[PDB]
């Protein structure tokens, strides 16, 4: 679950996301993970948008 | 005071519409940025932006 929460996560899907984030079990170290996953993705310089 | 409130409009119209046109896509909007509408005042749009 963990790993079709980082296939949502990093689709930037934004809802398919909290459905399965709520079905997880370590629910603090996955929101803590994600956070990070997104914050490095954030400052990738090409397509500002999906940053 | 009329005009000094409808110039604070227009700018306001131009931003909002112009970071909806790049958000949609890029490639075209830089297009949009550098073009002179045939003679429209004779100048592009980031020079009416910067003068």
């Amino acid at each position: 679950l963990q790993a079709l929460f980082i296939w949502a996560i990093l689709q930037n899907k934004k809802e398919l996301s909290k459905v399965i984030w709520e079905q997880t079990k370590g629910c603090t170290l996955a929101a803590l993970g994600a956070s990070k996953l997104l914050k490095t993705l954030a400052k990738v310089k090409n397509d500002i948008n999906a940053a | 005071g009329e005009s000094e409130e409808l110039a604070n409009e227009y700018e306001t119209r131009a931003v909002e519409l112009f970071t909806e046109c790049y958000s949609n896509d890029e490639d075209l909007a830089e297009q949009l940025l550098v073009y002179s509408c045939e003679a429209w005042g004779g100048s592009n749009c980031l020079e009416l932006a910067v003068e």
